[PDB]
Formats: C-alpha cells, structure tokens, sequence
C-alpha cells in the first residue's frame, strides 16, 4: 500500500472501520515481508540455478 | 521483524544443539569436555557424525554460513555499536 | 381466582454495582467481527476437496507415518558407550 | 554535533538560487515568493517536474505525486519545505 | 464510608489527611505514603516468610 | 479507453512517468555525469512525443513507457533516512502524551 498516503493506524497502514480478510494475519505489515522485483517462480529458478 | 528472525535461527540452530547434547550424554554419559575428548577415539564413527552434524547446524546458523545468512543483514537494522 | 403471582414478594432491578469506568477502548467494528468469525469457525465449516486434503493428511497419513517409523525403530538403537566396529543396532 | 537548523528565509534563499541556476528560465528577477512556475518563470509542463526533483535533492525529501502536483508556485514549496521536519 | 472515600480517591485523586493541631480534615495531594493495602500484613508476613523457610529447608534437605 | 493527449489527466501521467524514470536513473547510476546524461535524454525521447494527438499511438506509447519502467526496476531505491523506506523513519517517536484513565476504584 502506498505509505505517503495518510492512515489512521500510520504503522500498520490500517484506517480505522477498514474490513478485514479472514486471512488478514498473512496480509498485515506484521507478516511475513513480501517481494516485488522477481516472481517467485523466476526466483526459485535462479537461486537453485546457482 | 529483524530481532525475531535473528532470535528463531538461533533456536533453529539451538534445537539440533539440544539434539547434540542428548546424543552426547546418551553416548558418553556426561556433558564434560575432559571426559568427551578423552574418549572419542573410541566411540563409533555413526555415532560422532550424528553428533558433529547437528553442532555443526547450530554453528551455521550463528555463523551465519549461506543457508542461514538471512539473520545477519537484517541484524544491522540495530544501533551500528551492536 | 385469577392465577398470578402474590403480591407480597416485593421485587426490584438487579444492580451488579460495579463502578462504570471511564471508556479505555475504542471498539472498531470490523476487527470484531473478524475475531467472532475466527472464534465460531467451527459453525460453519463445511467438508470439501481442500478441507478433505488437510484432514485426511494430519489424520491419517502423517500418523499412519509416525507409528510405521516407531513400530520399526522400537527397540532397535542401542547405542551408550558403543566402540568402532560394534554394531549400534540389536536387529537386522 | 550536527547544530543546524533551518529557517524560512534560508528555505528561500536556496529554493530562488536553485532556480537562477535554471537554464530554462524566462529570466531572473522574476523569481520570488509570489513566482508562479507556468504563468510568470515560463516553464512546461516537465520542467515543473525537474524543479521539484531539484526541490528533492536540495532539501534531502520525497514528494509523492498528490504533494507535487499541487506546487504551482514558489512560496507554496517555501510552505511545503517547512512542513517537514526533516527538511535537512 | 469504603465507597465514599474510594470514589473520592480516584475522582478528586486526593485523600483527607486531618494535620496533628487543627481539627478539620480536607482533600489533599500527598500519597508518597501512609496509604496501606489490606492484604499485606498477610502476605509478607505470613506467606513470604514461610516461602524462605520451605527454600532453607529444601537447601538443606539437599 | 480515451486518454486525451492535451488534458490535466495525462499531464499528471506523463508528469509522473517523467519522475519515476529520472528516479530510476538516479539510482542506477552511480557518477553524477552519466546521470545528467540519461535525464537530457529523457526529457529529449518526451519532448519528441509531446507532439502526438492520436489517441491511439499515444496510448501505445505510454504502454511501452510501463513496459520500459518496469524493464529498469530497481530493488533498493534510493530514499531518504525520515521516510517510510529508510533506515530512520520510526526510529524514536515522541510518545503521545496521555493521561492516566483509570480502571478500578481501589487499585491504581
Ligand atoms: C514443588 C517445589 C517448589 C519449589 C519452590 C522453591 C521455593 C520458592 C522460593 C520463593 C522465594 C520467595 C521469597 C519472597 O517471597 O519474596 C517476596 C518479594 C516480592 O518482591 P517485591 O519487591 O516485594 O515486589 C513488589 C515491588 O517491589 C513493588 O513495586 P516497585 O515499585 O518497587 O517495582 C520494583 C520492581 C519492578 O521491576 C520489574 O518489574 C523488573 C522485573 C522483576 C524480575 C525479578 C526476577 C528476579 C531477578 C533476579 C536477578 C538476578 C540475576 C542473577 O522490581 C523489583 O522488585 C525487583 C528488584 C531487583 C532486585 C533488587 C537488586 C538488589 C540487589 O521479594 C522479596 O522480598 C525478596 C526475595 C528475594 C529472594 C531471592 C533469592 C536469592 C538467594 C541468595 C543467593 C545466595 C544464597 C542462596 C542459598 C540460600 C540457602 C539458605
Ligand atoms: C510446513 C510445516 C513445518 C513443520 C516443521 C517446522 C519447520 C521449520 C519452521 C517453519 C514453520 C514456519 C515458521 C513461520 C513463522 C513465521 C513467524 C513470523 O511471522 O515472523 C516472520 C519471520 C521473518 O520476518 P520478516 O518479515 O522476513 O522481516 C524481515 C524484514 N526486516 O520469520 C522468520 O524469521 C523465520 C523463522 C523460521 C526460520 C527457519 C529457517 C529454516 C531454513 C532452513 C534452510 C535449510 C537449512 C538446512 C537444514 C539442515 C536440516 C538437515
Ligand atoms: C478419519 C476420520 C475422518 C472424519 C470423518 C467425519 C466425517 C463426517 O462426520 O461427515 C459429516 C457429515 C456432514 O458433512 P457436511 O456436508 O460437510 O455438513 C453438513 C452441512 N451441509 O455428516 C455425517 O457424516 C453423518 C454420519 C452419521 C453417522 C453417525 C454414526 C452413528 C454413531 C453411533
Ligand atoms: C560472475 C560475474 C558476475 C559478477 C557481477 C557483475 C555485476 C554487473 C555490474 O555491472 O555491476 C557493477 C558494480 C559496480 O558498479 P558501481 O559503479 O561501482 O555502482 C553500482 C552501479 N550499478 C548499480 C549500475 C551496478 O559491481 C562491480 O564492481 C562488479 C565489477 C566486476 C568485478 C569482477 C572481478
Ligand atoms: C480419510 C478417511 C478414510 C481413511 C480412514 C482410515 C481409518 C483406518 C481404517 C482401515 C482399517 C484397516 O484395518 C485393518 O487392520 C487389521 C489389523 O490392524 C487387519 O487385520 C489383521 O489383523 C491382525 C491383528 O492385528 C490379524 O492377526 C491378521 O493378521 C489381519 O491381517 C485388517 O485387514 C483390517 O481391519
């Protein structure tokens, strides 16, 4: 999510009434942290290509 | 995020430790470095590799060898001193 | 006679006489509702093809697994104080 | 150690410098507080861009799209500029 | 008088502290002390003590 | 779709790509000349394609412009220490400064 935007919660970049997902413990700031130059696949690929 | 994946490759590496130290005190019947290193020349190789492994996957994981060097990048989000 | 109850028992509101305290939570709303959903799961949840996977998974196969390897491994190693060449295990 | 601080004037001062050093100017002394960018410095629609870009580097920011599309004018980056604390 | 002074101690935060001469108590500020809970002339008195004697006897029972 | 070529939407597009491309270079590039270099030549490949009133080859040539940004990506931008991704962004928040609710009537 774009962090320049203002949040109520500014940290986990939740507004306050937002819905959640049922698998929101995956899709927070405290999850795991996501990459977003290589799809996974690709990067499955060079690492073991290695 | 960076202090809690330090501190669960440390325990990552800290149970095969554990797994050691069981198989160290099944084998010789003590944790002692006098009595342990007095005698490994004559305990069976199986036995010693068990063991080595499992220290040795406790020391890569704090020495931060290739299979387990995410840790260390992430540690420098710390107070440059640390 | 009408049926009703008698009019000596004098009765009166039930005042548990805690102290209302001052609001210390802001409730959201949807965070709850996420939570009552996460809590009542068990209501709801139905029997399908990915359900079916995890169940028969860690209800049958990884047991059926854990009990082949311990009814195989069970009075196999021996192995305190054991020397070169000695056999670790007591069978074949 | 690092003692420093800024101020509007100082703000001033270097955003005015930063735009006498523009080629693409229509002229100097026409640069001040009340400068617009489009109508009075005669500058496109990119070289808005480049000047906010040089807004960024001079003052150690980042501003986004909805920040800097919204700076018609000097004094409006003068205000913007001290609306952040860490404006170096 | 338990429900008045309590509801007094948190919504004023002051107690009445009757001085040593004058004989008119009123609310006042000072809390550092004379302030004492009920349950620890039984606790730290009774339970603690008998806790270091289970440890002393543990010890040397060793 | 109809992206007009002379209206403030596509201003505020091509505004956009106009910085996220001098960005990239900034970060690609290490020396200071080589950077004015590559911005020079992006404002001359924008300035050549200013011109277009097509909607149909404009639209086309801001699909390769995602194409090309996406192609030069970088995976550790430059940005500054105070800012969401850098190295000293919550680093020592002044707390909020809030007085004590209370919650029991006998215990502090
Ligand atoms: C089945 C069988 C089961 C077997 C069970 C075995 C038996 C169990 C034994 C239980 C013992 C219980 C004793 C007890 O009741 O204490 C109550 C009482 C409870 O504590 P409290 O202070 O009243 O709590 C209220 C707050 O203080 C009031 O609030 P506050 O505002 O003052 O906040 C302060 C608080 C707030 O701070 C905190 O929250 C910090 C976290 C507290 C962690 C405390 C854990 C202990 C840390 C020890 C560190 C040592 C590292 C090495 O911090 C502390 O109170 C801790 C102060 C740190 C120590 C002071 C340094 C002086 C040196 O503690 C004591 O009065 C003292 C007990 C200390 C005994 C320690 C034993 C040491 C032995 C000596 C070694 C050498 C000889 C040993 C052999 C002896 C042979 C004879
Ligand atoms: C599928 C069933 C598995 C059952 C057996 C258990 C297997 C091992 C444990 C894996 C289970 C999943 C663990 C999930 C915990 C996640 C908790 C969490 O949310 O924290 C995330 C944290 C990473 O935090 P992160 O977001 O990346 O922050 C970095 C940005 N500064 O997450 C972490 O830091 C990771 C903590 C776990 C570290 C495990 C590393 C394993 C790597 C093995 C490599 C192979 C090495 C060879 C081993 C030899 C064996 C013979
Ligand atoms: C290995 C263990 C696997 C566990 C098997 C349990 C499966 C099961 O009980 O099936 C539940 C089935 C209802 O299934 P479902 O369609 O998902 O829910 C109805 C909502 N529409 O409903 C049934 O299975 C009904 C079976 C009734 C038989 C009761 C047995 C008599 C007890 C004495
Ligand atoms: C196996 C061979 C593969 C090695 C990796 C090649 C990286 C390619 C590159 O071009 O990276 C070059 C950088 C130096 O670039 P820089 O100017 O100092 O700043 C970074 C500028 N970037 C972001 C544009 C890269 O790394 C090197 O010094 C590699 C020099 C090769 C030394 C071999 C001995
Ligand atoms: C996902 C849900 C679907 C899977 C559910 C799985 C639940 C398990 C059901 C399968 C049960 C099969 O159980 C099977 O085991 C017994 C022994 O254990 C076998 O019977 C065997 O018993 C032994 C004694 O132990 C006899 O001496 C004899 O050798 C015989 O071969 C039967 O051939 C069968 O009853």
């Amino acid at each position: 999510k774009n962090p320049y935007k203002k949040y109520d919660d500014q940290q986990d970049r939740r507004n306050l009434e937002e819905p959640l997902s049922v698998n929101d413990d995956l899709y927070d700031m405290w999850s795991p942290d996501r990459f977003t130059h290589f799809k996974n696949q690709d990067a499955l690929k060079y690492f073991i290509g290695f | 995020k960076s202090a809690l994946s330090a501190v669960l490759m440390n325990r990552f590496g800290d149970a095969f430790f554990v797994l050691g130290l069981c198989v160290i005190a099944y084998v010789f019947g003590t944790l002692n470095y006098s009595t342990i290193f007095a005698t490994a020349y004559l305990i069976n190789t199986d036995l010693l590799v068990l063991i080595m492994l499992a220290l040795f996957i406790a020391a890569m994981a704090k020495s931060a060898q290739f299979g387990l060097h995410n840790w260390l990048t992430l540690a420098m989000e710390g107070p440059t001193p640390v | 006679v009408e049926l009703k109850p008698s009019s000596a028992i004098q009765r009166g509101p039930l005042n548990k006489g805690g102290w209302d305290a001052p609001h210390a939570l802001h409730n959201d709303g949807a965070i709850d509702r996420y939570a009552h959903w996460r809590t009542f799961y068990q209501e709801r949840f139905k029997y399908t093809r990915a359900t079916g996977k995890s169940t028969l998974i860690f209800l049958v196969a990884f047991p059926a697994l854990i009990g082949y390897v311990a009814y195989q491994s069970e009075g196999l190693f021996e192995f305190a104080g054991k020397r070169r060449g000695e056999s670790v295990t007591t069978r074949g | 150690s690092s003692a420093h601080v800024l101020t509007k004037d100082m703000i001033q001062e270097r955003i005015v410098a930063l735009l006498e050093s523009f080629d693409k100017v229509n002229d100097a002394k026409n640069i001040t507080a009340t400068a617009n960018l489009t109508s009075d410095l005669g500058l496109d629609s990119l070289d808005v861009v480049e000047v906010v870009m040089a807004i960024e580097e001079e003052f150690g920011l980042e501003i986004p799209d909805h920040d800097a599309d919204e700076i018609k004018t000097v004094q409006q980056a003068i205000d913007y500029v001290s609306a952040q604390p860490a404006a170096v | 008088l338990k429900d008045y002074y309590y509801n007094g101690r948190r919504i004023l935060d002051k107690i009445p502290v009757k001085d040593k001469q004058t004989g008119k108590v009123t609310w006042e500020i000072k809390r550092e002390g004379a302030e004492k809970e009920d349950w620890v002339n039984q606790m730290y008195f009774l339970y603690a003590p008998s806790l270091i004697l289970l440890l002393i006897v543990m010890v040397y029972k060793s | 779709s109809h992206p007009v070529p002379f209206s403030a939407a596509n201003k505020k597009l091509v505004t956009s790509m106009y910085r996220q491309s001098l960005k990239l270079a900034r970060n690609w590039i290490s020396n200071r000349q080589l950077f004015r270099q590559k911005a020079v030549e992006i404002r001359h490949k924008f300035d050549q394609n200013a011109q277009i009133s097509n909607p149909r080859l404009l639209a086309r040539t801001l699909d390769e412009t995602r194409a090309h940004l996406y192609e030069f990506r970088h995976p550790d931008p430059i940005v500054p220490p105070s800012f969401p991704g850098g190295t000293k962004y919550e680093r020592n928040v002044p707390p909020r400064m809030e007085k004590i609710m209370q919650h029991n009537l006998y215990e502090p």
